C-alpha cells in the first residue's frame, strides 16, 4: 500500500512580524518538499532527487499553492483567537494534515483531512469523505460554514482524484526509492542489570519502509506485558531503526526469542541469543 | 502535488 | 492548550567502529508546543555544524525533528545531546550509549 | 485565451438540448463554474463542478473531461426562459480568482403551434399622426432584418410570454418620420411569410 | 443583503474621478472587482483575498482598490477615461463560488451637453389586430436618449406587471453613423381583447432615465437632463 501526506504547522510569533509557516510534503517515509516561511528561497523546494525532474510549470504551481495556504492560516490564526476569546500576546499553533492511501493495486483506500489548535483535534472530515467530526464548540461553527458551502464535494474530489493522480505520478517517478524495500538487518545485545537478571536487546535497523513489528516470547508465548520498545525512528539516511529489550533471569537467556516482521522479509526473522 | 481549497476556519 | 514534553533518543547512523566516519542523531518527538532547543555536545562542549530536519507531526500532532552532526568516534570521546523546551524547568541531556 | 467558449449566438428550438462548451489551458485547474446572465442583469450561478465525470441539477446537466480541458453544459428540455449569456469560469493553479470566458449566447425558439403572422398599425393615445407598424405572430423559422432604409427605425424579434394562457408570440416594431413611410412597406427589408395578414 | 453595490449609474466628464462601493454581509473573505464589455464578457480588475489585502487582477491599469474592512471593498476611479465606460460588477465568495452585485453602468463623457432624457409614447392596439386574434399589444417607444442609462416597466392599475411584457434587450442607435447617436428603445404589452375594452383599465409605460445629479454643472438653455421618470399612459376603450 502508498500514501501521500502533507503537513502544514502556522505558529503566531507575538511582535516578531508574520507567524511561521511550515509545510512538508511525505510519499509512504519519504520526504519529497518543503517550504518554510523563514527561509530565503520564498519557493516550494525539493528534499528527494526524484522531485527535482519536474519543471517549472510544477515548482511554480506548488509554490503559488503554498503560500495561498499560508495566507489562508495565517488569517485562521487570527479567526480562531476570537473564537477561543485569546489575545495576541500569546504565541498558538495551528497544525493541519491531508492527503491520500492507495492499495497494492494503486486504487484509492482513504482520503484525510484535519486540523489541531494549540496540540488538540480541531475538526476532522469522516472516513466517509462527506461529513465532518468538530470537536469543540468553536469547530462546529466552522463545521456549519463549511456544510452551508459545500466544502466537502470539492475536497473529496482532491482526495479520492488528484491526490491519486499525484501518488500514482510520483510512485512511477520515484519507483527506485519509492517501490523499495531494505530488509532490517537485525542483532542482539546482552548487559547484566543484576546478578540474577539482565536485558537482552533486539536491533533492527536499516530498514525501509518503518513499519515493522518487534516481539518478544518466553517459551513461544508473547511478552507483550514486560518488553519496552522504542519509537521507530530515523537514521538519517532514508532508513529506520528499532529496538525491544526484555529483562531476564541470569542463565535463562535462551528461554526468549525476539521475532521480526518487516515488508522486505519473505518470512518473519526469530533471533536467540548466542554467547 | 497540493490541494488548492480556499476555505478558511 | 495541552504541552507535551520531549521523548529524546542519541545514536549514531551507523554502528560505531572507533577512527571511522558516522553521523550522531538526536531525534526529538512527542512534544508540543514546536518551539525547542537541541545542542548536540562533544565531551559538554555545543557542536557548532549540526543540521535539523524540516518540522513534522505524528497522528496525535505531536512535532519530530531529527537533529545530526558528522562525526568520528572515539574510545575516549563523550557526545550528548541537551534539549531545553517549556515543558523542561532544566535542560535535559541524554548520553550517547554507544554499547546499548 | 485562458477559458475559451464560442460566442454563437448558438440557436436551439424549444424541447432540444442546448450544449454549451468551454475549454481551458492551466491543466492544474480544480474548479469549474457555469454561470446564467440575463441581458442587463448579473451572473447568477447554475453549476460547479470538481471531479472528473457528470453532475446533475434539474434540467442542467455539467460534464467535467479533465484529460481533455474541455467543460459542457448541458440544457436538457430547453425553454424560451433559458434565452441568456452562459459564462464558464475556471480556477487555474494557486489561483484565489476564477478566470471567465467571454460567454456563449443562447436563443432558444418558442414553438408557434399556430402561427398568424400580421403587421397591424398602432396610433399615439396622446393623439398625433404618429403610429407604429407591429410585425406580430409569425414562427420561430421567420428571421426580421434591420432597415435597408434610414429614417425608418425596425426591432428585432422578442419573445412575449401571457403566462395566465400560456400563450408566446414573436414581434418586431417599425417606424419613421417620412410620408412615403406605411405599415405594408415596412417589413420588405426582411422575407416575410407568404400569407401575412395585412389590413388598412 | 447579500452583495450591494452603489451607485446603479453615474455619468462622469473625462478627469472626474469616483468611489463604487462593493458591500456584502455574508462574512466572506474573498471579493472581486470586474468590468463587462460586449466582445470582452467579465474581465477582474483587482480582487482581495482578506481585510487589509488586494492583488491585480487581469486589467488593474487606471483602477484602485481598498479593503479596510471586511465587509466592503473600494473600487476607485482618479481621472476617468472614456476607455471606463463599462458594467462594473462586484463580488464576494467563501471559498470559489462568487455571489454577484447588481452591477453599475458608467458612462465617461468629454462633453454633458450630449446628454438628453427619453420622450415617451403609447401607442394603443388597432382593431385588427383584436378583431383577427382577441389580443391587445400595447406598444411603448423610449426615443432621444443619451447615455443608454434607461429602465422601462409596465404598470396595470398601478401596479407592476412582467407577464405579456418584450421589452428589446437593447436600444436602437437613432444616427448608426454618429459615436454620439441618441437611442431608441421599444416595449410591448400583450392583454386580452377583453382587458383592453374595459375602460376602468389603466396602462402606463414607464422610462426611469439616469443622467445627471443636482450636483451637475449645466449652462444649456434646455432644461438639465437630471435622473427622472419619463411616462406614457392609455385608458382601456370599447
Amino acid at each position: 500500500s502508498h500514501s501521500m501526506r502533507y503537513f502544514f504547522t502556522s505558529v503566531s510569533r507575538p511582535g516578531r512580524g508574520e507567524p511561521r509557516f511550515i509545510a512538508v510534503g511525505y510519499v509512504d517515509d519519504t520526504q519529497f518538499v518543503r517550504f518554510d516561511s523563514d527561509a530565503a528561497s520564498q519557493r516550494m523546494e525539493p528534499r528527494a532527487p526524484w522531485i527535482e525532474q519536474e519543471g517549472p510549470e510544477y515548482w511554480d504551481g506548488e509554490t503559488r499553492k503554498v503560500k495561498a495556504h499560508s495566507q489562508t492560516h495565517r488569517v485562521d490564526l487570527g479567526t480562531l483567537r476570537g473564537y477561543y476569546n485569546q489575545s495576541e500576546a500569546g504565541s498558538h499553533t495551528v497544525q493541519r494534515m491531508y492527503g491520500c492511501d492507495v492499495g497494492s493495486d494503486w486504487r484509492f483506500l482513504r482520503g484525510y483531512h484535519q486540523y489541531a489548535y494549540d496540540g488538540k483535534d480541531y475538526i476532522a472530515l469522516k472516513e466517509d469523505l462527506r461529513s465532518w467530526t468538530a470537536a469543540d464548540m468553536a469547530a462546529q461553527t466552522t463545521k456549519h460554514k463549511w456544510e452551508a458551502a459545500h466544502v466537502a464535494e470539492q475536497l473529496r474530489a482532491y482526495l479520492e482524484g488528484t491526490c491519486v493522480e499525484w501518488l500514482r505520478r510520483y510512485l512511477e517517478n520515484g519507483k527506485e526509492t519509492l517501490q523499495r524495500t531494505d530488509a532490517p538487518k537485525t542483532h542482539m545485545t546482552h548487559h547484566a542489570v543484576s546478578d540474577h537478571e539482565a536485558t537482552l536487546r533486539c536491533w533492527a535497523l536499516s530498514f525501509y519502509p518503518a513499519e515493522i513489528t518487534l516481539t518478544w516470547q518466553r517459551d513461544g508465548e508473547d511478552q507483550t506485558q514486560d518488553t519496552e520498545l522504542v519509537e521507530t525512528r530515523p537514521a538519517g539516511d532514508g532508513t529506520f531503526q528499532k529496538w525491544a529489550a526484555v529483562v531476564v533471569p541470569s542463565g535463562q537467556e535462551q528461554r526468549y526469542t525476539c521475532h521480526v516482521q518487516h515488508e522486505g522479509l519473505p518470512k518473519p526473522l526469530t533471533l536467540r541469543w548466542e554467547p | 502535488g497540493l490541494y488548492d481549497g480556499m476555505e478558511h476556519l | 492548550m495541552i504541552q507535551r514534553t520531549p521523548k529524546i533518543q542519541v545514536y549514531s547512523r551507523h554502528p560505531a567502529e572507533n577512527g571511522k566516519s558516522n553521523f550522531l542523531n538526536c531525534y526529538v518527538s512527542g512534544f508540543h508546543p514546536s518551539d525547542i532547543e537541541v545542542d548536540l555536545l562533544k565531551n559538554g562542549e555545543r557542536i557548532e555544524k549540526v543540521e535539523h530536519s524540516d518540522l513534522s507531526f505524528s497522528k496525535d500532532w505531536s512535532f519530530y525533528l531529527l537533529y545530526y552532526t558528522e562525526f568520528t568516534p572515539t574510545e575516549k570521546d563523550e557526545y550528548a545531546c541537551r534539549v531545553n523546551h517549556v515543558t523542561l524547568s532544566q535542560p535535559k541531556i541524554v548520553k550517547w550509549d554507544r554499547d546499548m | 485565451k485562458e477559458v475559451e467558449q464560442n460566442s454563437g449566438p448558438l440557436s436551439v428550438p424549444e424541447g432540444a438540448i442546448a450544449s454549451l462548451n468551454c475549454t481551458y489551458s492551466d491543466r492544474g485547474s480544480q474548479s469549474f463554474f457555469w454561470y446564467r446572465q440575463y441581458s442587463g442583469k448579473s451572473p447568477e450561478l447554475i453549476m460547479s463542478i470538481y471531479s472528473n465525470g457528470d453532475k446533475e441539477d434539474g434540467r442542467f446537466t455539467a460534464q467535467l473531461n479533465k484529460a481533455s480541458q474541455y467543460v459542457s453544459l448541458l440544457i436538457r428540455d430547453s425553454q424560451p426562459s433559458d434565452s441568456a449569456t452562459y459564462l464558464c469560469a475556471v480556477r487555474g493553479t494557486g489561483r484565489r480568482a476564477l478566470t471567465f470566458g467571454s460567454g456563449t449566447r443562447l436563443q432558444v425558439q418558442p414553438n408557434i403551434q399556430n402561427p398568424d403572422p400580421a403587421v397591424y398599425q398602432l396610433r399615439d393615445s396622446k393623439s398625433s399622426d404618429k403610429s407604429v407598424c407591429l410585425f406580430t405572430d409569425f414562427d420561430s423559422q421567420t428571421n426580421v432584418s434591420q432597415s435597408k432604409d434610414s429614417d425608418v427605425y425596425i426591432t428585432d424579434k422578442c419573445v412575449l410570454d401571457m403566462r395566465s394562457m400560456d400563450f408566446k408570440s414573436n414581434s418586431a416594431v417599425a417606424w419613421s418620420n417620412k410620408s412615403d413611410f406605411a405599415c405594408a412597406n415596412a417589413f420588405n427589408n426582411s422575407i416575410i411569410p407568404e400569407d401575412t395578414f395585412f389590413p388598412s | 443583503a447579500g452583495v450591494t453595490q452603489t451607485p446603479k449609474f453615474r455619468v462622469l466628464k473625462t478627469g472626474q474621478s469616483m468611489t463604487l462601493l462593493c458591500a456584502q454581509d455574508m462574512n466572506h473573505e474573498y471579493m472581486y472587482w470586474y468590468r463587462q464589455d460586449p466582445g470582452m464578457g467579465l474581465r477582474l480588475i483587482h480582487y482581495s483575498v482578506g481585510e487589509g489585502t488586494t492583488a491585480k487582477g487581469e486589467v488593474p491599469d487606471g483602477y484602485n482598490v481598498s479593503r479596510l474592512k471586511k465587509q466592503n471593498f473600494l473600487l476607485g476611479l482618479e481621472s476617468a477615461a472614456p476607455s471606463q465606460t463599462s458594467v462594473y460588477f462586484c463580488a464576494s465568495s467563501f471559498t470559489d463560488t462568487q455571489y454577484f452585485g447588481p452591477g453599475t453602468r458608467l458612462t465617461v463623457l468629454e462633453d454633458l451637453k450630449n446628454v438628453f432624457p427619453p420622450e415617451v409614447a403609447v401607442f394603443e392596439p388597432s382593431e385588427a389586430e383584436i378583431s383577427h386574434t382577441q389580443k391587445a399589444t400595447l406598444v411603448c417607444l423610449a426615443t432621444g436618449f443619451y447615455p443608454d442609462h434607461v429602465e422601462l416597466s409596465w404598470w396595470v392599475n398601478g401596479k407592476e406587471v412582467h407577464s405579456g411584457v418584450c421589452t428589446d434587450p437593447q436600444p436602437l442607435k437613432e444616427q448608426p453613423a454618429l459615436n454620439d447617436s441618441r437611442y431608441a428603445l421599444s416595449s410591448r404589452l400583450r392583454v386580452s381583447a377583453t382587458f383592453w375594452q374595459d375602460p376602468r383599465n389603466h396602462f402606463r409605460c414607464q422610462v426611469q432615465f439616469y443622467g445627471l445629479s443636482e450636483n451637475d454643472e449645466w449652462t444649456q438653455d434646455r432644461a438639465k437632463p437630471v435622473t427622472q421618470i419619463v411616462s406614457a399612459e392609455a385608458w382601456g376603450r370599447a
